RNA sequence: GGCUAAGAUC
């Protein structure tokens, strides 16, 4: 109580904002979960 | 080849409409131009075609595109270390992953063209008032226009001009884009009222830039992209940034809630935020229900989803309209790779030389809305009396603050935020309330450090790890998903109640631990003198210890530093191999001073590397795997003829190399170095002579405390310090001290930013240059190793036994004095040829030669 | 956040097209007989 | 404060040291033996 | 005390140990004890250089490790 | 006694060359020396000592479930003075 | 062996990249 | 340097034709008075043949003045945008509309 | 009377009603194995 | 069935209404 | 005549 009041914003809430995750496989190599990480880990 | 010969068979069977002129080679060029035009990730397909003979093309390349991505993905989940192996797979896996990077940008940056992906423009509002309304509260006076007559332009384009001089010509440099950069340093050094003229016109007329080249940097762990831009518009982005930095100096426009900056970068980041972690009210105490609770995390998304409207709105806020709209325009030209030609204005370019400014108004931007407007004007203070980095005003502005400490890095951020009973409790519930986890699953995943995982981890207990994910969820939701996130593979968040008394933070450089001896702490080992004694500033007592362990990332990036040079054996001179080594060894063991000492795996890292090189570096001599070779030839310094390896290892000289003989009239007086009592080791090793981090900040302490006692004492009688007096205060205190005299002193002190733009200079030269820690103009020369190479000479035998395993005795030299001068790499053999051909170094051989 | 069509309408309703990735008897089951 | 001449300016300046990732330079030893 | 390896070839390759004031005679006593052959057929030979039978091995500054090419007479 | 009774047939069997064997029966109980709700104990948290504080070091190793938790003393709470 | 073995900082048996056995012989 | 005058239109025109049009090293070998970037340069903004050089009507003046409220910055992300395409005549456009509403 | 006490919980959390189905199971085969859920969540178990 | 030959290397609107929202917003 | 990092290339 009283302990966020200059918070501009309050909460989010969502993540991806349509799923808790992908959970839907693709064709297309580079639109997909493993290159979508292989670009956000390996590379910086 | 077995893809285009099927692709032959298919084109020959799959309708080719019986025998009427059927295809050939041009049928296999067109699919061969095909996959090159999709290489450069272009769109250009091939128009004009029969539909399925297209489709039969199309088919074949994207099951390529399928082949070469697994391939690119495997050879990278190699690449950290996966074989401690690469020929010409280095420049392959490289080159692959080029081009995905610009593929994956040139994608994101039309689809925020087509579609909308913007920055929330309902709370995008509240983010330029909440900048308009803490400069209204701070007061800070805008940056000014570049003036015409600008008596402080002259100090200010000297600096800027020698760092782009010093970054890119050192030795060895020609090129088609390195001769025009040089020239135009000289003409600009020749003719400073033209550069001057010539960049005022470049800023206040010219709102566009050229294109600039993309390339990414050899680094094994993680690829960092270089940015190289057209040699006239960096000349005139570094005035631009120079010009920032001297003005946001004088205005105070950047706050030291966020502070890389060019005071103390390795010990104020650690030992002052230590320190300012233990002269708390009452921050080791926590038996009446308190607990603490240190987030370490980085965001991770502030360099690739910056919004350019947002940037160029508060540049106007910031600084002048002409300013602005030429330093958001620099940011959004030209996005040009090898083959490729991608869009840009979608982020933020940071391999620009006009990248700190944009760095540090982000800094103050994200830190206004994860602490809060009335958050941050209750710790940073009025600007009539400002604080210090981790000071306040008062004694009841800490008490009363749910966030004690906030210090933000360029990507990390710390925040040692205090909880009392009932506010961790009204937090849990919260948390709770709005995630819960029946089946204990808030435990299940969880980071936690390398520091001995028994008892000084983290206490997975119920109310610590309840708190753990409580203290980020509400850190999490403060800041917004299109602006800046924060992960949680990422972060870490090391609590602190009564169930874990030991305290774990992840600082800059390396792993820190934080442990009181009046709470109980863990079991407390101590391999060395590398235990900070973290004393209160009230009790002036031993108020708790810290650990200071070296990191794992830190470890991994030297392993791949070792392994780099490793492998360019054979393709160099034996005198480059071990040159390259000792710069990489100094870099490493200054910045660690304490924490090598006090690390039993980072010490194994270091005596496998070195009899690694010792190894590397014989087999260029001969190959047919020497028993004993003679380390006399290795440690020996570059002055005597040898190679100068540091030695950071216990690297013991055999009894049997230390024996001198000459024969001038009598007889062959057989000398001996007598040190035969317990052990003759050849070097010490590099931290017994390099001062640790505690012992040089509590000497600093007493340097400039003598020094403003010893300058009062020369105002007041009214005489001239002489060099006598400061004879004793030179060693070096917080900076060197001689960097305060240099003849470039006046023009040095008018280039404020020293620490934070030499971060980015890595992040935009093509090679990983390790001046990370400091430099030597603003800091000034810490590492003083001449006292190293006079002990080593003194253990190997002096200048007669290092002397006596070379041929100096077959060239006739009457006294050993200054006589120095594929090509290098024979007159090294041939110097020391009775130490590296004898009957010990190699055993079974009776080769003659001739007659 | 991405943009891509959604599978349950290519493929129809009726068919419930099923994307299972991995962790299913790492080689225990059909390696041996089963415990009967 | 008014110190002497023969202290200030007894060296040069305006450089980081440590130009760059040449590994080659040899920047330790500032002092030659003899 | 010094190790001298006579390593010959076709695998005869043993470690004799000596004294530095050792005889040449007392040497080949030692490697015939690990190799199986008489002492007075050996003839230790480096590079057509066939060694004597009454000089010491301090004469010949045969160090630790300074192998020999081993033959039989 | 049941409490360091553990691994009791174990060790018979081990010191006595093999040649022993034990079975453990149920028996009627004892009071453990020392009392729960006395202070001044500081017990150790690991390798504890033979003395008669064991009362303290077993209350505090009960309170792993709810209860009896940490700081035991509450009890003038159910008997409150007048 | 003229070394003591004992300052030295973990173990060092072989240095020579062929440490097929290992063992210190204390079990 | 290499403002791609007349002599430099026509080895660029040259080079487009015969060696081609993705080689800027090509075309650095027959001109020998601009770099390979200026060549770039060249090819798409003077000597582009689908550049439209002309025709600074009310309909581009209207798109390249809702533009610049949309975007101030970024000109190049604003000229495929008009259609002009042209990324230095939009600064042009955008200094002469200016200077003809300063009243 | 069972005064041996053993605590039994899973070591991946997500399998909580698999060793809560194995705790009923077992308790009724053995007749002595009396497996009281503690009021800390922790499944304790009976033993002689 | 024909084959043309392919040599080319060296050898919907684009806007959003969304983007104008922003930067209406940004300028009240 | 194919695949190799517009193959790097003034």
């Amino acid at each position: 109580r009283r302990w966020d009041d200059d918070v501009v914003f309050k909460n989010c809430a969502k993540g991806v904002d349509d799923q808790k995750k992908d959970k839907r496989f693709v064709n297309d190599t580079l639109r997909s979960e493993f290159h979508k990480k292989f670009m956000e880990k390996y590379i910086k | 080849l077995e893809l285009r010969a099927a692709v032959m068979h298919d084109i020959l069977d799959m309708m080719p409409e019986g025998i009427k002129q059927n295809k050939a080679r041009t049928i296999l060029q067109h699919l061969s131009e095909a996959w090159r035009c999709w290489k450069a990730n272009i769109p250009w397909k091939v128009p004009g075609l029969p539909t399925p003979i297209e489709n039969m093309i199309l088919r074949y390349v994207k099951a390529k595109a399928d082949w070469w991505t697994n391939t690119a993905h495997y050879n990278r989940e190699r690449i950290r270390r996966g074989a401690t192996v690469d020929k010409t797979v280095c420049k392959k896996n490289l080159g692959r992953l080029t081009r995905l990077y610009l593929k994956a940008e040139q994608e994101r940056q039309h689809n925020y063209l087509k579609d909308g992906p913007y920055i929330t423009a309902e709370e995008a509002v509240a983010v330029y008032t909440t900048t308009v309304h803490w400069l209204e509260s701070r007061r800070f006076s805008p940056i000014p226009f570049p003036p015409l007559s600008y008596k402080h332009d002259t100090k200010l384009l000297i600096l800027a001009l020698e760092r782009l001089k010093e970054a890119y010509s050192v030795k060895s440099r020609l090129n088609q884009s390195q001769r025009e950069e040089l020239g135009l340093i000289e003409q600009a050094y020749d003719n400073p009222h033209e550069a001057l003229s010539r960049i005022k016109r470049h800023l206040l007329t010219q709102r566009a830039f050229k294109e600039v080249g993309i390339e990414f940097m050899d680094l094994y762990s993680h690829l960092v992209p270089v940015y190289d831009v057209e040699p006239l518009e960096k000349i005139t982005d570094a005035y631009l940034d120079q010009y920032l930095w001297y003005e946001a100096d004088k205005r105070r426009l950047f706050p030291p809630w966020i502070k890389p900056a060019d005071t103390e970068p390795p010990p104020l980041l650690v030992y002052k935020w230590c320190q300012g972690i233990n002269n708390l009210q009452d921050v080791w105490e926590t038996s009446e229900g308190e607990c603490n609770v240190m987030l370490e995390s980085r965001f991770e998304k502030m360099y690739e989803k910056i919004d350019l409207t947002l940037l160029n709105r508060l540049l106007r806020l910031i600084v002048d309209h002409n300013i602005a709209d030429y330093m958001t325009a620099k940011n959004n030209v030209v996005i040009n790779y090898k083959d490729m030609n991608h869009t840009n204005s979608y982020g933020i370019i940071r391999g620009l030389q006009f990248a700190s400014f944009i760095v540090q108004y982000y800094g103050l931007v994200m830190d206004l809305l994860v602490l809060g407007l009335h958050r941050a004007s209750e710790m940073a203070g009025p600007p009539q009396m400002p604080n210090d980095f981790l000071s306040f005003q008062d004694i009841a502005t800490e008490a009363a603050h749910p966030i004690r400490l906030f210090c933000r890095y360029i990507d990390r951020i710390h925040i040692f935020f205090r909880f009392t009973a009932d506010e961790a409790r009204d937090l849990i519930q919260r948390y709770l309330t709005e995630h819960p986890d029946p089946n204990n699953e808030n435990i299940v995943g969880y980071n936690n450090k390398k520091c001995w995982p028994r008892d000084a981890r983290m206490r997975l207990m119920k109310h610590d790890v309840n708190l753990g994910r409580a203290v980020f969820w509400d850190i999490k939701n403060r800041l917004p998903r299109s602006v800046t996130t924060v992960q949680w593979e990422n972060s870490f968040v090391s609590v602190y109640s009564k169930d874990n008394p030991n305290l774990l933070f992840n600082m800059c450089g390396f792993e820190c631990r934080i442990l009181p001896k009046c709470r109980t702490s863990y079991e407390e080992f101590t391999h060395k003198d590398g235990v900070w004694n973290l004393q209160n500033e009230v009790t002036k007592e031993r108020t708790a210890q810290c650990f200071l362990r070296v990191d794992d990332e830190s470890m991994q990036r030297f392993h791949n530093r070792v392994r780099q040079i490793l492998m360019a054996s054979g393709s160099t001179t034996f005198t480059k191999i071990v040159n390259k080594w000792n710069t990489a060894l100094i870099g490493l063991m200054t910045y660690f001073r304490e924490a090598v000492v006090n690390t039993q795996e980072l010490l194994d890292l270091l005596v496998k590397c070195e009899n690694k090189i010792q190894t590397r570096i014989k087999i260029g001599l001969n190959s047919k795997m020497p028993s004993r070779f003679p380390p006399v030839v290795f440690y020996t310094p570059k002055e005597l003829g040898g190679l100068g390896m540091l030695s950071m290892g216990h690297v013991l000289i055999p009894q049997s190399d230390l024996r001198w003989s000459k024969q001038t009239d009598v007889g062959i007086t057989h000398f001996r170095s007598g040190m035969s009592h317990e052990e003759d080791q050849l070097i010490p090793n590099l931290y017994r002579y390099i001062q640790p981090w505690e012992s040089e900040f509590i000497d600093s302490q007493r340097v400039w405390a003598e020094y403003a006692l010893k300058r009062q004492e020369a105002i007041a009688q009214n005489r001239r310090l002489t060099l006598e007096d400061l004879e004793d205060s030179w060693d070096r205190g917080i900076p060197r001290i001689n960097t305060l005299f240099q003849k470039d002193r006046h023009t040095l002190a008018y280039d404020k930013g020293w620490r934070v733009r030499t971060d980015f200079k890595q992040y935009q030269v093509l090679k990983q240059n390790p001046f990370w820690w400091t430099h030597q103009r603003h800091d000034g020369k810490l590492w003083n190793l001449n006292n190293y190479r006079t002990d080593m000479i003194q253990a190997l035998g002096g200048v007669e036994g290092i002397l006596e395993h070379t041929l100096f005795k077959g060239t006739y030299f009457p006294t050993w004095e200054g006589l120095f001068w594929q090509i290098p790499n024979r007159r090294f053999t041939l110097w020391w040829s009775p130490t590296i051909n004898r009957a010990n170094v190699y055993v079974g051989f009776q080769v003659q030669l001739d007659l | 956040k991405k943009y891509y069509p959604t599978a349950e309408e290519v493929y129809g309703p009726e068919v419930e097209t099923i994307v299972q990735e991995e962790d299913t008897q790492p080689l225990t089951e059909p390696i041996i007989k089963p415990v009967k | 404060v008014q110190y002497d001449q023969r202290l200030f300016n007894q060296s040069k300046g305006m450089d980081s040291g440590f130009a760059g990732g040449e590994d080659e330079i040899y920047n330790v030893y500032d002092q030659a033996w003899r | 005390m010094i190790e001298v390896v006579c390593n010959d070839r076709l695998g005869k390759k043993v470690r004799v140990k000596c004294n530095t004031d050792d005889t040449i005679g007392d040497l080949k006593k030692l490697i015939a004890a690990q190799t199986g052959t008489r002492w007075n057929k050996i003839v230790l030979k480096k590079w057509y250089t066939i060694f004597k039978d009454h000089v010491s091995l301090g004469d010949y500054e045969i160090h630790d490790g300074m192998n020999l090419e081993l033959y039989y007479q | 006694p049941a409490i360091d009774s553990f691994g009791f047939e174990t060790d018979l069997r081990t010191h006595t060359q093999g040649q022993a064997f034990s079975l453990s029966v149920f028996h009627h109980w004892q009071i453990v020396p020392g009392d729960p709700l006395d202070k001044s104990i500081v017990i150790r948290p690991l390798e504890p000592q033979p003395a008669p504080h064991l009362a303290r070091e077993f209350m505090i190793k009960t309170r792993r479930r709810k209860g009896l938790s940490e700081d035991v003393s509450i009890s003038k709470f159910f008997d409150d003075p007048m | 062996d003229h070394f003591n073995k004992t300052i030295l900082p973990k173990v060092m048996q072989v240095k020579n990249f062929g440490r097929s056995g290992r063992t210190k012989y204390t079990h | 340097g290499g403002v791609w005058r007349n002599t430099e239109d026509e080895i660029l025109k040259a080079a487009v034709m015969k060696y081609g049009k993705n080689q800027w090293s090509r075309i650095a070998s027959l001109l020998h008075r601009k770099s390979a970037k200026q060549c770039k340069a060249r090819w798409y903004e003077w000597l582009d043949p689908s550049i439209k050089k002309t025709e600074w009507s009310r309909e581009e003046e209207e798109k390249l003045l809702h533009l610049a409220k949309l975007m101030p910055t970024q000109w190049r992300t604003i000229a495929p945008i008009i259609g002009r395409t042209a990324a230095q005549c939009l600064e042009h456009y955008e200094f002469l509309l200016d200077k003809a509403a300063q009243r | 009377t069972s005064v041996i006490k053993i605590a039994v919980e899973p070591v991946n959390p997500s399998e909580l009603p698999k060793m809560l189905d194995g705790l009923r199971k077992v308790n009724k085969s053995y007749p002595s194995l009396t497996t009281k859920v503690e009021e800390s969540g922790e499944h304790v178990i009976l033993g002689t | 069935w024909k084959i043309p030959p392919c040599i080319s290397n060296w050898k919907t609107v684009h806007i959003n209404e969304n983007f104008a929202k922003l930067a209406e917003a940004l300028y009240i």
